[PDB]
């Protein structure tokens, strides 16, 4: 198996803008770009050329952001739960696996710049939150929360 | 098995050779040129066979009667014998009277 | 030999005049009002006509146009007509493409 | 019954009569079809080039 | 000097004659050197495609003769004596080895002799054909009329180039009056070009201008097509083979 | 016949109508040619409806090739990853347009 921007009929381009519009959301397309681009691929990508910025800050946001929002949802919905319950809760939706199944079924891989293919999961959710860090910047917490309900909560 | 396990060579038609390009010219050598010739003045083949047309056993009738004595012994034989049977098949057999 | 020249047409501004000059020097200073109504029977002043138009503008009516221009009007309409000359290719490619949208091509 | 045999008799015979031209109308107007000048054209359609 | 060029023979009333360019082939911007018109009967009548495809497969059939023959069980080497007996062994009755159903045996109902596929379309629809196919030339821009075939040098490379610059397209016909009196030039220039092709008058056929994408004629050749299809209709029936001689006929 | 081929049991991608419904068809891929019978059908489809069709959706991606092919055809590509090919052919404007909604509304 080889990357699907290693086969024809690809423009990365225009797909990123159907990414955008696939799930009905206004983002800013240069954050987006800046979403799916991973530190491993940069490093892998100047020892090639020897012979751009990080995902860093949208993921960090991004991650924060849903643990709180997530939160935010099940303490609402489950009040009765305890700390240390709703914790674990957050932290299975937030999970490898499940956050990683969310991603491969939004052809989030499709667009991810990584040094391997297949995706290593560890980058590839480090690649969704990217993807929420950017939204947040782009619509603010409300559209951010709606997405999150709309994904993660349905798991 | 029985089918071939490659591709054979490809064939290449030359749709500009003199002979398909010059093809059905003056077949109108007719009613463009004052009825010299009729058309089938450009037919070649066998003598018994140039400008007519019938079924086998009309065909064989006219080849034994046209170059009848020019042919083979054993050709000639066999022609007499094709007619022989198209007589009773055409005139005996057959679906409908 | 002269470069191939292009198909594309557009008809000008002054396209009225111009032919009131064309037609005022072929059948004459003295010219009848409705001048549009002049008849192109005459065969000789039909290609006269035909030919300063066709040697000027650079476009000329086909063969198979000819015998509908029968009056000057057939001939003013016919020239208001605009002729544009180019591959699908290049007309698909600048027809207001929506972003998703991407065409190539292979030959 | 509602009407004796004298009451019916003849009460629905026009009917019964004009529904039968309907039918003779149809028998009689059958022949072969329009043939037009379009579609004998449009078989040079099936060379059309995109250039 | 215009070239201007009328039609001799009579045109029916209701009818109006259409008018092609005349260009010369002297030059590469010699096009519009005259008017010309043309009989409507001839060059205008109604697009008749079902005729084009009659007389095309007339063309294309009525000289074919085919070759292929096979021999029946009668014709094949041997097979006189019955294999074995009938009743005795296990076996499948035989009365010959040279049976259809054999291996090695004569074929049941194969390719017989030289076949002979001659018919002949009515003289009259033959000549509808050439009208039809000549309407259509003129209605499609395929059609040009010229002066004379004459070349101002024998160059091949003219000729192409010329067809080029005057979008012609891939294959030109070109059709000359008589064989003889056939201009040097363009004899020399046709002869070592493939897809462009020179016939006489009398040459001219469906098949050769549908295969090609122009037809190009002279106008002494286009007054000769006038008078022969014209001739066609507004004739009697024969009393007898028109070779013979007639009290007006060559 | 249901023993002679597989099964599955009813489902959707990632729950899809539970919080918005998201369109499965992710990427079209266009083959036709320039010259030839075949591709003559699916020729006016993309004079026509491509365009507009692409506007009415615009989560898919629509690639047209255009190169010599003896059979067009198109490359349906869903969400999920499947990958189902359809040969249009010698089809109809309108029976292409039958195939290309049936695509696009399925997972
Ligand atoms: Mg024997
Ligand atoms: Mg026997
Ligand atoms: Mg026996
Ligand atoms: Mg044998």
């Amino acid at each position: 198996p080889v990357r699907r921007s290693e086969k024809p009929n690809w423009d990365y381009h225009a797909e990123i803008q159907a990414f955008g519009h696939r799930l009905q959301e206004n983002f800013s397309l240069d954050l987006l770009k800046t979403a799916f681009v991973n530190s491993c691929y940069i490093k892998s990508e100047e020892a090639k050329r020897q012979q751009l910025k990080s995902n860093q800050e949208l993921s960090e946001q991004g991650t924060s952001f849903s643990q709180t929002c997530l939160t935010q949802f099940l303490e609402d919905e489950y009040p009765d739960m305890p700390t240390e319950g709703i914790k674990n809760l957050v932290d299975f939706l937030t999970g490898e696996e499940v956050v990683c199944h969310v991603a491969r079924n939004l052809a989030v891989e499709q667009l991810t710049l990584s040094e391997e293919f297949p995706v290593p999961p560890a980058v590839l959710q480090q690649t969704f939150f990217a993807v929420i860090g950017a939204l947040l910047q782009s619509s603010g917490p409300e559209r951010t929360a709606l997405f999150i309900r709309d994904f993660l909560i349905t798991q | 098995i029985g089918i071939r396990l490659t591709l054979p060579p490809p064939k290449v038609v030359d749709r500009w050779n003199e002979k398909r390009a010059m093809f059905g010219v003056y077949d109108n050598i007719g009613i463009l040129g004052n009825f010299e010739k009729h058309p089938k003045e450009l037919i070649r083949g066998p003598i018994w066979l140039r400008g007519w047309k019938g079924n086998e056993l009309q065909r064989c009738i006219r080849k034994r009667k046209m170059v009848g004595s020019r042919m083979f012994a054993d050709d000639l034989h066999n022609l007499n014998k094709r007619i022989r049977y198209l007589y009773k098949h055409f005139n005996r057999h057959g679906k409908f009277r | 030999c002269p470069p191939l020249r292009s198909r594309a047409y557009t008809p000008p501004e002054d396209l009225q005049s111009r032919l009131e000059s064309y037609v005022k020097e072929v059948f004459g200073s003295s010219l009848p009002s409705n001048w549009q109504d002049i008849s192109l029977e005459d065969s000789r002043l039909k290609f006269n006509l035909l030919a300063h138009l066709a040697d000027d503008l650079g476009h000329v009516v086909p063969n198979s146009r000819l015998h509908q221009m029968c009056r000057v009007r057939d001939v003013l309409d016919f020239y208001n007509v605009p002729i544009q000359d180019r591959s699908k290719f290049d007309e698909l490619s600048a027809s207001n493409l929506p972003p998703n949208l991407k065409i190539t091509w292979s030959y | 019954p509602y009407m004796t045999r004298e009451q019916e008799r003849g009460h629905a015979a026009v009917r019964r009569r004009e529904a039968f031209e309907a039918i003779k109308a149809a028998a009689t107007s059958k022949f072969p079809p329009h043939r037009f000048i379009a579609d004998q054209l449009d078989h040079l359609n099936v060379t059309k080039k995109w250039s | 000097e215009p070239v201007l060029r009328k039609v001799e023979l009579p045109v029916p009333t209701h009818r109006r004659p259409v008018q092609a360019w005349v260009e010369s082939l002297r030059g590469f911007e010699q096009e519009r050197v005259g008017l010309a018109d043309l009989h409507p009967d001839v060059f205008a009548t109604a697009p008749r495609l079902d005729i084009l495809h009659q007389v095309a497969m007339w063309q294309k059939n009525f000289k074919r003769i085919s070759y292929a023959k096979t021999k029946t069980r009668a014709e094949v080497r041997g097979g006189g004596r019955k294999p074995w007996p009938q009743k005795g062994t296990g076996r499948a009755r035989h009365g010959s080895i040279r049976s259809p159903l054999w291996r090695g045996g004569g074929v049941a109902h194969g390719p017989r002799g030289p076949t002979s596929y001659y018919y002949m379309l009515p003289m009259k629809v033959r000549a509808l054909g050439l009208k039809v196919a000549l309407t259509v030339k003129l209605a499609q821009d395929d059609l040009h009329i010229m002066d004379s075939l004459e070349l101002p040098t024998g160059d091949p490379q003219y000729l192409t180039e010329l067809a080029h610059y005057r979008r012609w397209g891939d294959s030109v016909l070109l059709v000359d009056l008589t064989h003889e009196e056939m201009p040097q030039s363009i004899v020399e220039a046709t002869s070592r070009l493939k897809t462009f092709n020179l016939i006489p008058a009398v040459g001219l056929n469906v098949h050769s201008m549908l295969k090609h994408q122009t037809l190009v004629l002279t106008l002494p050749t286009v007054a000769f097509l006038e008078d022969k299809l014209l001739w066609q209709d507004s004739r009697y029936r024969p009393l007898y083979p028109f070779s013979l001689p007639y009290s007006d006929f060559p | 016949t249901a023993r002679g081929t597989p099964s599955r049991f009813l489902a959707s991608v990632l729950h899809n109508g539970l919080g918005r419904y998201v369109q499965q068809l992710q990427r079209l891929s266009f083959s036709v040619s320039r010259d030839g019978a075949s591709s003559r059908g699916a020729r006016e489809f993309v004079e026509r409806e491509v365009i507009d069709f692409a506007r009415r959706n615009p989560g898919v991606v629509i690639y047209v090739n255009s190169r010599p092919c003896c059979v067009p055809r198109v490359v349906a590509e869903y969400l999920n990853g499947a990958v189902r090919e359809e040969s249009i052919h010698c089809k109809s404007v309108e029976e292409i347009s039958t195939l290309v909604q049936k695509l696009a509304d399925q997972s």
